[PDB]
RNA sequence: CUAAUAGGGAACGUGAGCUGGGUUUAGACCGUCGUGAGACAGGUUAGUUUUACCCUACUGAUGAUGUGUUGUUGCCAUGGU
RNA sequence: GAGCAGAAGGGCAAAAGCUCGCUUGAUCUUGAUUUUCAGUACGAAUACAGACCGUGAAAGCGGGGCCUCACGAUCCUUCU
RNA sequence: AAUGCCUCGUCAUCUAAUUAGUGACGCGCAUGAAGGAUGAACGAGAUUCCCACUGUCCCUACCUACUAUCCAGCGAAAC
RNA sequence: CCCCGCGGACGCUACGCCGCGACGAGUAGGAGGGCCGCUGCGGUGAGCCUUGAAGCCUAGGGCGCGGGCCCGGGUGGAGCCGCCGCAGGUGCAGAUCUUGGUGGUAGUAGCAAAUAUUCAAACGAGAACUUUGAAGGCCGAAGUGGAGAAGGGUUCCAUGU
RNA sequence: UGGGCCACUUUUGGUAAGCAGAACUGGCGCUGCGGGAUGAACCGAACGCCGGGUUAAGGCGCCCGAUGCCGACGCUCAUCA
RNA sequence: CGACCUGGGUAUAGGGGCGAAAGACUAAUCGAACCAUCUAGUAGCUGGUUCCCUCCGAAGUUUCCCUCAGGAUAGCUGGC
RNA sequence: CGGCGACGUCGGCUACCCACCCGACCCGUCUUGAAACACGGACCAAGGAGUCUAACACGUGCGCGAGUCGGGGGCUCGCACGAAAGCCGCCGUGGCGCAAUGAAGGUGAAGGCCGGCGCGCUCGCCGGCCGAGGUGGGAUCCCGAGGCCUCUCCAGUCCGCCGAGGGCGCACCACCGGCCCGUCUCGCCCGCCGCGCCGGGGAGGUGGAGCACGAGCGCACGUGUUAGGACCCGAAAGAUGG
RNA sequence: GGGGACCGUCCCCCGACCGGCGACCGGCCGCCGCCGGGCGCAUUUCCACCGCGGCGGUGCGCCGCGACCGGCUCCGGGACG
RNA sequence: CAUCUAAGGCUAAAUACCGGCACGAGACCGAUAGUCAACAAGUACCGUAAGGGAAAGUUGAAAAGAACUUUGAAGAGAGAGUUCAAGAGGGCGUGAAACCGUUAAGAGGUAAACGGGUGGGGUCCGCGCAGUCCGCCCGGAGGAUUCAACCCGGCGGCGGGUCCGGCCGUGUCGGCGGCCCGGCGGAUCUUUCCCGC
C-alpha cells in the first residue's frame, strides 16, 4: 500500500528527507561495492573481516552429492521410530532390541549429542561419531554399519 | 522559562497490543481490570506480557518448562506462560503438569493430556486463581533467536565473537584477511 | 555505499535484465492446454493407459539417492531376453526399451 | 603665455555618451625559451564597440486641486542666482 | 660541568659511561595489554607464561640497542 | 632594426618645444649568414617629414532632402 | 423480614468515559494522528438523483487550530456520494519547468534606399491608389524594353466575387 | 550532518584588519519577543490562545508609554559644546 | 588578356575529402558535417521536489580514503 | 430589577467597501550570513518529480511450530465471476531451520553425587540414582513468627488483610567451571582379521561466525541500504550504421 | 504378497454412578409481569381548556443596572507591640 | 579400471512468439491522458536527402439548421419563428481563471498589498419585533373505548430436590457389541491355516 508509507507525508517538504546541504545525488561514493579497500576500507573491515584475500585449496567441479552425509544426533535418535516401539521395548521381558536404520529416516552419520534413555537398541549407520557408539554401548545397545 | 529537557518526557512502552486479535484484546479486558481492581502483582506481570511483541514473548519448550517446574516447591503449582507451549521431542517422559498458556502445539498438548496433565487458557486462570496465587510464572528464551548472534560489537573488532552477515558459509566467504595473521592481521 | 551491518550484496543486474524478463500470466492458460491434451492423448488410446508405456524399476545413481528407485527409460535388452519378450514386440504392447542400458548386478 | 598655470573626489565620475591608440581572442613576423605542440607583465602589424518606445531623474510643454463662472491688474512663500 | 651512534628532551657515577672476560635473549612459541585509536590495522612498546640457552659464586639479569623515531596490506613471487 | 631589457641608450639632424622620424655608434638582455646584406619597379601593407589643400580645429552658423513631430488608416517586439 | 408511596437522573463507541499534576521555540531530520483531500476495486447505506447528478458561480448561513467540510441561491442537464476494507500514475508557486491562453508595454516603435505627381471623367454604396483622356516626370538600348535556359507548375486567358 | 560563524576571557602569526589560526563557555546558525533609533551574534528574556497584576534590560521634554517630582549636591559655555 | 570571370556535366565523403595554407571549406553547421540508434549515456556539480496538526530534535567535530564541492567511520538525532 | 420594541428599528458577521492607530522589506533557494546591487519568478489554467522489480537487514502483525513452506506439477463441468477458489501427501523433490569446525584429509557437542578396588596414582572396571554444573543479582510465586476485628470476657471453633524473616527461583546480566572442531606443549596407556610410517584415548594453553533441553519456516506491512533509467530535468563526449 | 492377532485412536450403541439443567431444550408446578376480553360506570382514572397560580429544570428577543459571596491583585485609613 | 564408439544422415511432443489473421478480457487511460495518430495521421507541414512530424472529439430527441417583415452595399442588426432550452444558432454540451467593457457602491498626494484592533456604511440572514418550554401540585369549569381490585384466556421472566423427560462433561465396566456384524492408522507381532524360492 502506497498509501502508507513516507513520501504521502514528505508532500510540501522541499528537500523530501534527504536534506537541503547534502541533497539527494546520484552516486556519491561510487555503485555497489566500490571502493571497498580505498573509501570504504572502515566499514568492510569493521563488518566484513576476511573479505578481501584468497584461503585454502581450490577445487574444480564439486560435486555436493559425492560429501552428502546428514547427521542425527542421540538425542533425536528414538523419534525415527514410532512410540509403539519405544514402549513395546521398554516393557519387553526379554533383551530384544529395536532396530533403528537411520539410513531410512534419511540420516548416515549418528552423531553423539545428548543422552539416550536406559534401554539397548541397535543402531544401524554408516557412520558413527566416537562417543556416540560410547553411549550406545553404555545403554547396552549395539552399533552396525551399512553400506 | 523553565531549565528542563523533554527528549525522554514520553516513556515509550506498550500500553496496549498491537495485535487485533479479538480473543487477545479479550483477555487483555480481562486482565486490565484484575490488575486494576487487585493488588496482585502477577496480574500487572501477565497484562504487561499480554501487550508484548512476538519475539518479547518467545515459545517455550516442553523440556524447559519440565525443568522449571521440577524445582523443589514447585509441586501443584500452576505453570503459566504469555505465549506458546512447544513440544520437545528430546524428552521422553512427560510428568503430570498443569499449564495455562496462550497457546499449545498440538503435539504438545496431546503429550501433557496423556500424561494426566491439565491444560488452561488465561480467562480459565482467571477464574482458578484470580490474584494468581499457586502459580510458576515461566518465560521461553528470550536472546533464543538468530538476530542475537549477529548483536553486540562489530565482527572486525578484537574480542568479539558476533556472526557476521554472510550470504553463503564456506571457504571463500569472509576468511582471509582480518581473519588469520597470514593475511594481513587477525585481532 | 555501505551503511552500517549489511550483507554484502552482488546483484546480478548490471546486464539489460528488462529486455529479457519471462513473466508467467500465461501459467493458468499453459496448465489449461496441457490437461486439454492428456484428455485428448487418452481419449486417441482408448483402451491403453493413459500415462505410457511401463517404465523399468531403476536405483538412483549418487550415493547421496543410492537408498531411492525410481522409474527408468526403459526395460534393458538383456531383461526382456530372460523374460522371453522380442525387443521390437515390446514397444508395441506397451513395453518401454532402453538398448543402452546394462545390468550390472 | 599668464594673476596663477594648486592638489584632489564623485563605481581609480563619465563606452544603450563617443573614440578604440593601449591591454585582452582568432591571422602574421622577430628575439628568447621548449625535442615538439606551444609560451613570453618581450617587441610589431591587422583586427564587428549592439538595444531605450518602459520607470524615475533631469530638460522643456499642456494641464490639475480651491476662490460660484470668467477676465484684467497684481503680492511674494519658496527655489535658483 | 664528560660520555652514552645520531636531533632534542629525559635519565644515569663502585651507573646506563670506560676497560676487560665469557657469549649469541638480535633464538623457538601461545595468548594478554599499552601507544595512534573508530578503542580497526600496521609499527613500536610493556608485563607474563612455556622451551632452549648465555653470563655470574649467587641473588638475578637477558628474548636487541637507557627511554622517546628509524617504517609497510590484499594479489603475486621466492625461501624455510 | 618588425629583433636592445636597462631605455625616453648616446651623438648629430629635423622643431619654439619631439618617449616620434632619419643618420651614426655598438661586448648585440637575447643580430647574423638558404638564409645575411643590397637594389630598381610594384603595394587598398607599417612609419616620419615637407608643399598644396581644406570646417579636423579656433568656433560655430546657415541652407537643402528624408525622418523624427501632429493627423487618418494599420500595427509589433524586447522586457 | 423496607414497603400508606412498588419507586429513584446520567453513564461504560472499555479503541470508551472520568480525575489530578507538570509542561508547550525550532531549520536539517525522525515519528504519530488525521471524521484532511483525489482516483479506482470488494462490501455496505431497502443510500441520493430529471419534483434535477457531476461541474461551475455566489456582498448567502455556518463548522473546524488546520488540512478542509456541510448547507442556501443561481447556472447546468445525467449521473453521484457516506461508512468498513483494499489499491495507487494520489495533493504544486517555483524547476531560465511542459503545453495552452492572456496582459502591461501600446494605439507605442514603426509603415523614411533607388527625384513625382496633377486635373477631369466613367463605373461604383464608397476612389489619393481602378479605368480612360490630358499634362508633368523617370527607366535612357550594359533599360524599369523585347525574348529565352534553370527553377516554379497553371501563376497564363476570360468572366464573376 | 561532516563549508560554520560570533562574543567575554586565554592565546599564535601579522603594522593591522569586519585578517588568518587555536583553548573555554555561551550564542547565532535552528530563535521569535522587550531594549540598543536601525542591525544574525550585544543587554533582558526564550515562545500554546487569552484576561488581570508585577517586573527585567532599558527608559520617563515632544516624536513616544512613563518625572507635569516645587527631586538633592556640584561641574561645565564650546564662533567644530 | 589573364595564375581572368562564369553556366552546365562529371570526380573526390567524415578521422574522410579538398585546401596558392586562413584549421580554411565540406548545404546559414567544421580544431572532425548531418541523420537515426546505442541512450532515459554518466555527473562527488546546478535547479526543482506537491496536504494539515501534534511530539522529539541536530551537525559542520574524530579517524581513514588520488581525500580537500565527496564518502566510509565515531559522535550528535529520532523511533521501537 | 429597569427600558425598548414592525414598514422603522433589534441582533449578527466570519464575509463586502471605506477610515483611523500600532505593527509590517519579496517569496523560493544556496549560504556563516538575503530585503539584497546574488539567482529563478509578467499573469492564469492544466500537467509535473522517492516509483516498481530483485536482494538483504531489523522491527511489527498473522498461521503453524522442531519444524515449516507447494511457489513447479497434477487432479477437480475448462472457461460469467473463475486466469479465482479447492484438493494432492508414496507430489516435500527441494529450500530454509534442526551442528559446528578445519585449507583439507576429516572429526563432530552430558555431566553431578554416593561406594567399595589396582595406589580413590589427579585416576582406570563397574554399581546406584538423577539428568546440562555453580556463584552473585533476579519480576513473580511459596512458607511465615507476630499483629488487624465485633457490647466484654476464662476457651477453640471457619476462612480475609498487613507482615519481620525465610524458601524455590523465569527471563536476562556478570563471573567461574564443563563439552565439540583447529593448532601447540607434555606424557603414558589401550585396541586388533589387516601388528601397522595403523587406529583410539589423556592433561595444560590457545584459535572458532560453536554446544551447554531448540525457534524456526511461510505470509503481510514499515523503515534503511543496494543493483537496475532508479526522485525529476541537464553535459562537453564515445560508438554503430547511413 | 494375502489373511490374522495386538496396540493407538476414533464413530455409533446397550446401562448405571458422579457435577449441572447451564449461556443445549420441552412438560408440569410456584412466584411475578404484560396484553386481550368481561366486571367494576364514578370522592376512582384519563383527556383537553383557564388562572397575568405555586414548586422544579432550562432559558430570557434586544439593550442595560444593582446586590451580596468567593478567588487574585493594587491601594488607603486606624491601632498595638 | 570404468565408460562410450568421433570425424555421415533423418525425427513428433512438451518449449518460444512486442510481426500477421481472428477473437476474449481488464481494480489500466479518459482527448495536454492513453499509441505519434479516438478526427480525410505517418496526414498537413519541414529538410537536397537520410529523416523529422503535429494540431484537431461533443448543437439538438428530432434540423424542427431560424419562413416572413424591416435598416444597411454587405458583414451585421431589430422584430418574428422552432425547441424543454438558442442565457443549445453549424469549431454550436458545460463554460473556470488570467485579461477586458459596462453598470452599481465606496475610496484615492507618502506605489500597492498585508497582520492586530475598532468604527462607519452596505448586502443579506434571523417566521426578530411583546418572546421559550415542560414535569408535578393547587384552584375553576368541562368531557370521556374510565380506575383499583377480581374472573377468563394468551404470552413472557425467574426458580424447582430432577419435580418428569431430553440431555451435556468427566471418568466406569461385558466390549454383546467394529478387519464377516462400523472406520482410520501403527518402524507392534505373525503362515508356525494360504497363491511367489
Ligand atoms: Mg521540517
Ligand atoms: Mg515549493
Ligand atoms: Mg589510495
Ligand atoms: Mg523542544
Ligand atoms: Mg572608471
Ligand atoms: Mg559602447
Ligand atoms: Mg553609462
Ligand atoms: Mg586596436
Ligand atoms: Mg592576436
Ligand atoms: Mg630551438
Ligand atoms: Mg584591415
Ligand atoms: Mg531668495
Ligand atoms: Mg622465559
Ligand atoms: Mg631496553
Ligand atoms: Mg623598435
Ligand atoms: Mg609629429
Ligand atoms: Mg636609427
Ligand atoms: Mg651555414
Ligand atoms: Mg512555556
Ligand atoms: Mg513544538
Ligand atoms: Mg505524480
Ligand atoms: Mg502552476
Ligand atoms: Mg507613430
Ligand atoms: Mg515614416
Ligand atoms: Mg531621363
Ligand atoms: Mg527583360
Ligand atoms: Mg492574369
Ligand atoms: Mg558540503
Ligand atoms: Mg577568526
Ligand atoms: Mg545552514
Ligand atoms: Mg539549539
Ligand atoms: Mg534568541
Ligand atoms: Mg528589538
Ligand atoms: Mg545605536
Ligand atoms: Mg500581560
Ligand atoms: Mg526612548
Ligand atoms: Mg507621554
Ligand atoms: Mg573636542
Ligand atoms: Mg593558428
Ligand atoms: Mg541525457
Ligand atoms: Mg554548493
Ligand atoms: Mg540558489
Ligand atoms: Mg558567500
Ligand atoms: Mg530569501
Ligand atoms: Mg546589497
Ligand atoms: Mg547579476
Ligand atoms: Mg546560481
Ligand atoms: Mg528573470
Ligand atoms: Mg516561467
Ligand atoms: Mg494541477
Ligand atoms: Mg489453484
Ligand atoms: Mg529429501
Ligand atoms: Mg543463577
Ligand atoms: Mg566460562
Ligand atoms: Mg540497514
Ligand atoms: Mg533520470
Ligand atoms: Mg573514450
Ligand atoms: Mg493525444
Ligand atoms: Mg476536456
Ligand atoms: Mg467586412
Ligand atoms: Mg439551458
Ligand atoms: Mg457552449
Ligand atoms: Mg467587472
Amino acid at each position: 500500500p502506497s498509501r502508507l508509507r513516507k513520501t504521502r507525508k514528505l508532500r510540501g517538504h522541499v528537500s523530501h528527507g534527504h536534506g537541503r546541504i547534502g541533497k539527494h545525488r546520484k552516486h556519491p561514493g561510487g555503485r555497489g561495492n566500490a571502493g571497498g579497500l580505498h573509501h570504504h576500507r572502515i566499514n568492510f573491515d569493521k563488518y566484513h573481516p576476511g573479505y578481501f584475500g584468497k584461503v585454502g585449496m581450490k577445487h574444480y567441479h564439486l560435486k555436493r552429492n559425492q560429501s552428502f552425509c546428514p547427521t542425527v544426533n542421540l538425542d533425536k535418535l528414538w523419534t525415527l521410530v514410532s512410540e509403539q516401539t519405544r514402549v513395546n521395548a521398554a516393557k519387553n521381558k526379554t533383551g530384544a532390541a529395536p532396530i533403528i536404520d537411520v539410513v531410512r529416516s534419511g540420516y548416515y552419520k549418528v552423531l553423539g549429542k545428548g543422552k539416550l534413555p536406559k534401554q539397548p537398541v541397535i543402531v544401524k549407520a554408516k557412520f558413527f561419531s566416537r562417543r556416540a557408539e560410547e553411549k550406545i554401548k553404555s545403554v547396552g545397545g549395539a552399533c552396525v554399519l551399512v553400506a | 522559562g523553565v531549565d528542563i529537557r523533554h527528549n525522554k518526557d514520553r516513556k515509550v512502552r506498550r500500553k496496549e497490543p498491537k495485535s487485533q486479535d479479538i480473543y487477545l484484546r479479550l483477555l487483555v479486558k480481562l486482565y486490565r481490570f484484575l490488575a486494576r481492581r487487585t493488588n496482585s502483582t502477577f496480574n500487572q506481570v501477565v497484562l504487561k506480557r499480554l501487550f508484548m511483541s512476538r519475539t518479547n514473548r518467545p515459545p517455550l519448550s516442553l523440556s524447559r518448562m519440565i525443568r522449571k517446574m521440577k524445582l523443589p516447591g514447585r509441586e501443584n503449582k500452576t505453570a503459566v506462560v504469555v505465549g506458546t507451549i512447544t513440544d520437545d521431542v528430546r524428552v521422553q517422559e512427560v510428568p503430570k503438569l498443569k499449564v495455562c498458556a496462550l497457546r499449545v502445539t498440538s503435539r504438545a498438548r496431546s503429550r501433557i493430556l496423556r500424561a494426566g496433565g491439565k491444560i488452561l487458557t488465561f480467562d480459565q486462570l482467571a477464574l482458578d486463581s484470580p490474584k494468581g496465587c499457586g502459580t510458576v510464572l515461566l518465560s521461553g528464551p528470550r536472546k533464543g533467536r538468530e538476530v542475537y548472534r549477529h548483536f553486540g560489537k562489530a565482527p572486525g573488532t578484537p574480542h568479539s565473537h558476533t556472526k557476521p552477515y554472510v550470504r553463503s558459509k564456506g571457504r571463500k566467504f569472509e576468511r582471509a584477511r582480518g581473519r588469520r595473521a597470514s593475511r594481513g592481521y587477525k585481532n | 555505499a555501505p551503511s552500517r551491518n549489511g550483507m554484502v550484496l552482488k546483484p546480478h543486474f548490471h546486464k539489460d535484465w528488462q529486455r529479457r524478463v519471462a513473466t508467467w500470466f500465461n501459467q493458468p492458460a499453459r496448465k489449461i492446454r496441457r490437461r486439454k491434451a492428456r484428455q485428448a492423448k487418452a481419449r486417441r488410446i482408448a483402451p491403453r493407459p493413459a500415462s505410457g508405456p511401463i517404465r523399468p524399476i531403476v536405483r538412483c545413481p549418487t550415493v547421496r539417492y543410492h537408498t531411492k528407485v525410481r522409474a527408468g527409460r526403459g526395460f534393458s535388452l538383456e531383461e526382456l531376453r530372460v523374460a522371453g519378450i522380442h525387443k521390437k514386440v515390446a514397444r508395441t504392447i506397451g513395453i518401454s526399451v532402453d538398448p543402452r542400458r546394462r545390468n550390472k548386478s
